[PDB]
């Protein structure tokens, strides 16, 4: 799968909820 | 919608969902939030649970979590903000992601994998050979499948 993908995912929604 | 998809939303949900109840909370997601060296009050990680909190119930269930993934993913993710997450990845800055440090990162969230699994995921990005991740392949890995 897209293991790098999925927790970049993970690290970008996190970054764009600290709005 | 194939069972990769819901294995990968089911991954990605459980690194939130500590205690593995099914519901998301302001504790659950300050805790990631803090891993990756942010530091939102608990009324900023309230504002955030309302917006996708669709039953009223003042947290985040599978559903309401693929709302906000659904939104707050594909935005339109500029160069700044690529950049921001590369820098939560290259722990010490030097503009290279060991493999040391993508593990450290991954172990933060809640992941758990093998160092050989680390090693893997570096080797596929690393595009120059050098061992490493830089900017450049950093962002040419997102574009892949
Ligand atoms: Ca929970
Ligand atoms: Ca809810
Ligand atoms: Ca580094
Ligand atoms: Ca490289």
């Amino acid at each position: 799968r897209r293991r790098w993908k999925l927790d970049f995912s993970i690290v970008s929604l996190c970054n764009h909820l600290t709005r | 919608l194939t069972e990769e998809q819901i294995a990968e939303f089911k991954e990605a949900f459980s690194l939130f969902d500590k205690d593995g109840d099914g519901t998301i909370t302001t504790k659950e997601l300050g805790t990631v939030m803090r891993s990756l060296g942010q530091n939102p009050t608990e009324a900023e990680l309230q504002d955030m649970i309302n917006e996708v909190d669709a039953d009223g119930n003042g947290t985040i269930d599978f559903p309401e979590f693929l709302t906000m993934m659904a939104r707050k993913m594909k935005d339109t993710d500029s160069e700044e903000e690529i950049r921001e997450a590369f820098r939560v990845f290259d722990k010490d800055g030097n503009g290279y992601i060991s493999a040391a440090e993508l593990r450290h990162v991954m172990t933060n969230l809640g992941e758990k994998l093998t160092d050989e699994e680390v090693d893997e995921m570096i080797r596929e990005a690393d595009i120059d050979g050098d061992g490493q991740v830089n900017y450049e392949e950093f962002v040419q890995m997102m574009t892949a499948k």
